[PDB]
């Protein structure tokens, strides 16, 4: 999940 | 279908709020926590700390404030990953330690879920408020459902017991624990109501008054069998087995009560701040002016048997209002007004007997100067005072063939009087039960489901013979649970073909039981009986003998380092130190035959039944003269255990959340003490030696497929996929076992796999 | 934003070892075509080098996640070959063949485990495509008999997902209404909203016929349109693929065909690369906002 910028 | 409808009261009050989308994707990270004791003196008070560092054989975490400590990984109580919060059975937890067990109970209690299983046990925490989960609609949901088809609930335990009774044609028992305030009386009432509802045959006749009568037996038995102790205001000092009876077609046909092991010693002596049985205070407080006049009553301060402890009332309890409830109950279970007055005359008579003061006469012989108490006792008992006076101080025995009067001294007369009182009280208790059964049991039963409740495991600052007896009873009942858990576990491991073997868990209790009641080598009760034969013995030679036989020879025994009068026994609930003072005296239970002859001639209808009915009275002998109190105890317990061993058992554990009668306040110190005393922690101890977590392969794969390369979430061969995940993660094979349909995990291993998942998802 | 394709490239690399999960749905393009459609030629013309396995029938036996990255330099790297730089494309072809055999028991069957190939080249735009096994009836190979179904089932795993754009490749010298690619795209995308059509072999059509009606998006309408290409293979002195000459020949073809001259600027490989780069970028832009939260719930 941290690979996807929020 | 309320079981699937998230809007139903079944879901609102019996399931975790999760629903579907709610508790499932509430974030989660990669931080791990530990449960620790902020104050080492309070081992049952915990807080949650964040793991910071990690080494070989220890962890490092910051207390809730910021201070730092370390704990050997061998003693650390890790906190389960959030996925485990709220599970319906403690056996589903991966870190299975005491604070984690409490935490799960708390997660549920805070959402008003008061029922949680812990292996075989149904744990029921008093919410101290009413929750609407006992409606007819709830009964219908549980009807016929297996434990694994519905949420935890007292109705689920009840339904399973009822179906097993019908399917197996075998009687069932439901062993329920809980001190006053724990909600045990209410849960027992729910069992009865549930059984009356699903086994009711009410069309045509209605449901009559049997349920009402069973419930009304409570206030009567509690008035005569419960008392205030230093640890509980309403402690049961006896055991009872209430059989709900059914005919061959499975419909309720009646009920019966059987009592066991009443603590008769309390009638004549109470420790500081405790009380005698409630009935004495109820009668003195609630009798009418005319009843007080006819029974020669006065305040509790005026009777030796009620004025020694310094406590005659209970904060918040009106003995007069409690007496009103007791009499109303007596009306409902069928006691006539005359029988009720006879019962009160006997209670009054015991108090008057207690006021008789024996004095040394001219020589050693006891005499009675003031005949007031003797005359009052004789009047209410309906006996001749001259005969009673002689039976108390000059009881006759046979010396060869000659009848000789043994002229007792003051001590022996006082002792004989006390023995008479305890006999009267115990026989009266048995007669009350028999009378209540006259209306509860009017048809021969085909089967029964019996609810057993007995005095709970007890630990006071000073523990005596009475405490050893109570704790020994609890030890035997816990072995009974251990043995049944063993049989059930043996079948589950066998059904799954799991490569792990174990022996009867009941053996873990054998050392303590043998220490107490062994015959070869003799245990404590056997040595107490041996020391009760010759006059050379004293309380001191008795403890010296106990140390000689057990110190450093029996692992469950301890000769204390600094007391010459206490000995320790390691029970399943922990160590208890027992003070030997007066044990020799307490083991003697003789009653002069001339006293029985006196009362057998009473003009009172109830008194004559206590002394003429061969059942309530006598018993037998021993080819000798009299059985010791320890031998009587062991025999009543054996009778109870034999009854239980014929049944299929079920276990319910009711818990007080705190000692302030406050809702929404679950306290760990209060709860963990009870889980220790009621066997729940013993069940957890056993569970931890095996493989607690058991997961269907496809479910394991559905959740953990991503922890290994190229394993499909819905892989066709779930077993191979599971193996692929475990091998890739390099899990120690000793930590799991493959079954035919599920994978079995040792404690902690599934939590570590869940932690790896949390970490992998946050990474992605 | 020149950053969206690279961001999804990292996600594809991270999921390369995560087995099939019907709920996981990254924005990407799946290349679908019948075995006779020439889809390998389309990809090799983007790269400008022959690098795909050669053989009768099936060329792709494992999904190939091909990440093209415009670069000044020219080289390739496989995620399974950490740190190695391939500069000879014939070795790239040999590694695809070896890595595939390494996994597939039978030397002709398929596997869902992807091969993750990234190519840096001045001949490509930033674009990523997932090449999949081509469709065919007659199992004519050597195991298994149900191969046609195994391939269709693998294709469906990709294209039934909503965020999967479909690059449906069909040869012009066939009955386009009977195109295996367009038919499977219609099974999962009935409204033709996430299917981009590619018509190959336009230079091979029968004398006097043409594919103008399909290229003009009138006969078999697709919202994202159709792009025509031709593989007019030119070899240089050494007998190796000469992309500059091949692209010029394709340009000459469209400019000189009386049925396509008016569409020439919207035909050909360069234009197809441009279109895929644009549509993939906009698609990612569209789907990224809800991505992070969605993924958490689907893993």
């Amino acid at each position: 999940t941290r690979l996807v910028p929020r | 279908n309320p079981i699937h409808d998230r809007t139903s009261d079944y879901h609102k009050y019996l399931k975790v709020k999760q629903g579907d989308s709610d508790l499932f994707k509430l974030t989660v990270s990669d931080k791990r926590y530990i449960w620790y004791n902020p104050d080492p003196k309070e081992r049952d008070s915990y807080e949650c700390g964040e793991i910071v560092s990690e080494t070989s054989d220890s962890f490092t975490f910051k207390t809730v404030d910021g201070q730092d400590r370390q704990v050997k990984k061998d003693d650390a109580n890790q906190r389960n990953p959030i996925k485990f919060d709220g599970v319906e059975d403690m056996s589903e937890l991966s870190y299975l330690n005491e604070p984690a067990v409490f935490h799960n109970l708390r997660v549920r209690y805070n959402q008003d879920l008061i029922y949680t299983y812990s292996g075989l046990f149904l744990v029921a925490v008093n919410p101290f408020k009413r929750i609407p989960i006992y409606t007819q609609e709830m009964v219908d949901i549980f009807k016929g459902r297996r434990r694994n088809e519905v949420a935890p609930h007292i109705f689920a335990i009840s339904d399973v017991a009822y179906r097993s009774m019908l399917d197996d044609r075998q009687n069932q028992s439901l062993l329920i624990t809980g001190e006053s305030g724990a909600g045990k009386t209410e849960n027992t009432k729910k069992v009865i109501q549930y059984l009356a509802s699903v086994a009711g045959r009410n069309q045509a006749n209605g449901s009559g008054v049997l349920e009402q009568q069973i419930l009304q037996a409570n206030p009567i038995l509690e008035a005569f069998g419960n008392a205030k102790t230093t640890r509980n205001n309403n402690s049961s000092r006896f055991g009872k087995f209430i059989e709900i009876q059914f005919n061959s077609a499975g419909f309720i046909s009646g009920a019966s009560i059987q009592s066991y092991l009443l603590e008769k010693s309390r009638v004549v002596f109470q420790s500081e701040t405790e009380r005698n049985y409630h009935i004495f205070y109820q009668l003195l407080a609630g009798a009418t002016a005319e009843e007080k006049k006819a029974l020669h009553l006065a305040g509790p301060e005026s009777f030796n048997y009620l004025n020694q402890s310094g406590c005659v009332d209970i904060k918040g309890v009106s003995d007069s209002e409690e007496f009103k409830i007791t009499r109303q109950a007596m009306d409902i279970v069928g006691f006539s007004q005359e029988e009720q007055m006879s019962i009160f005359k006997i209670i009054a008579g015991i108090l008057h007997l207690g006021n008789i003061k024996f004095e040394k006469g001219a020589g050693e012989g006891a005499v009675l100067k003031d005949k007031t108490a003797l005359n009052a006792a004789s009047t209410v008992f309906g006996v001749n005072p001259s005969v009673l006076e002689k039976a108390l101080m000059e009881p006759r025995i046979l010396a060869g063939r000659d009848l000789v009067a043994q002229h007792l001294n003051v001590e022996k007369s006082s002792s004989s009087r006390d023995a008479l009182v305890k006999a009267l009280y115990g026989r009266l208790f048995l007669w009350l039960v028999k009378k209540i059964n006259n209306v509860l049991c009017q048809e021969r039963k085909a089967y029964f489901i019996g609810v057993l409740d007995i005095s709970g495991f007890e630990i006071f600052k000073v523990n005596s013979f009475e405490q050893l007896c109570i704790n020994y009873t609890n030890e035997k009942l816990q072995q009974f649970f251990n043995h049944h858990m063993f049989k059930l576990e043996q079948e589950e491991y066998l059904k799954e073909k799991i490569n792990w073997t174990f022996i009867d868990f009941g053996l873990d209790s054998q050392a303590t039981i043998d220490l107490i009641d062994g015959r070869q080598p003799p245990g404590i009760l056997a040595l107490l009986d041996e020391q009760s034969v010759f006059p050379n013995a004293t309380d001191n030679t008795l403890i010296t003998k106990l140390h000689s036989h057990f110190s450093k020879k029996n692992a469950k025994y301890e000769e204390p380092r600094f007391s010459k009068t206490e000995f320790g026994v390691t029970h399943y609930a922990g160590q208890v130190m027992y003070e030997i003072q007066d044990w020799l005296e307490k083991n003697k239970d003789p009653l002069q035959q001339d006293l029985e002859l006196c009362f057998k001639d009473s003009s009172d209808n109830v008194v004559t039944k206590l002394f003429n009915d061969p059942n309530i009275a006598s018993r037998a002998k021993k080819g000798a003269n009299f059985i010791t109190v320890a031998a009587q105890y062991k025999e009543q317990l054996a009778s109870l255990m034999a009854t239980l061993e014929t049944t299929n058992p079920h276990f319910v554990r009711c818990i007080i959340p705190n000692n302030k009668q406050l809702p929404a306040k679950l306290e760990d110190k209060v709860v963990l003490d009870q889980l220790r005393c009621n066997g729940v922690l013993e069940g957890i101890r056993i569970t931890r030696k095996g493989f607690p977590n058991r997961i269907i392969y496809a479910d394991f794969v559905k959740r953990y497929y991503l922890l290994a390369p190229n394993v499909p979430r819905d892989a066709e061969d779930s077993q191979k996929a599971t193996d692929a995940v475990l091998k890739h993660l390099n899990i120690d094979p000793e930590q799991y076992r493959f079954g035919i349909t599920k994978i079995f995990f040792r404690a902690g291993q599934l939590a570590r796999i869940e932690e790896a998942r949390e970490q992998r998802i946050s990474e992605i | 934003m020149e950053d969206l394709i690279p961001l999804v490239n990292r996600l594809q690399d991270a999921f390369s070892a995560i087995g099939q999960n019907a709920d996981l749905d990254l924005p990407q393009i799946a290349v679908v075509g019948g075995q006779s459609a020439g889809k390998s030629s389309v990809l090799e013309n983007f790269v400008g080098r022959d690098f795909l396995p050669r053989g009768s029938g099936i060329v792709t036996r494992r999904p190939l996640v091909l990440q093209l990255v415009n670069s000044t330099t020219e080289y390739a790297e496989f995620l399974h070959c950490k740190g190695k730089k391939f500069t000879d494309f014939e070795e790239v072809r040999l590694e695809i063949e070896a890595e595939t055999d390494r996994v597939t028991g039978t030397n002709k069957g398929i596997s869902p485990v992807p091969i993750n190939l990234r190519v840096y080249s001045p001949h490509v735009l930033n674009l990523t495509l997932v090449d999949l096994p081509g469709m065919t009836k007659v199992p004519v190979g050597d195991q298994p008999p149900d191969i046609e179904f195994q391939i269709r089932d693998m294709l469906m795993q990709f294209v039934t997902k909503e965020n999967c754009l479909i690059l449906a490749v069909s040869p012009a010298n066939s009955d386009l209404a009977n195109s295996d690619a367009l038919k499977i795209a219609k099974e999962v995308d009935p409204q033709g909203q996430r299917t981009i059509g590619v018509i190959t072999k336009l230079d091979l059509m029968d004398e006097g016929t043409d594919a103008r009606d399909v290229l003009e998006n009138k006969l078999l309408p697709l919202r994202r349109g159709y792009i025509g290409v031709v593989n007019r293979s030119q070899k240089d002195i050494d007998g190796k693929k000469d992309i500059t000459a091949a692209l010029a020949a394709e340009r000459k073809f469209f400019l000189s065909h009386p049925s396509y001259r008016h569409l020439a600027d919207r035909m050909g490989t360069p234009y197809l690369q441009k279109v895929l780069n644009q549509q993939l970028t906009n698609h990612i832009r569209d789907t990224l906002p809800g991505l992070r939260n969605k993924l958490q719930s689907q893993l």
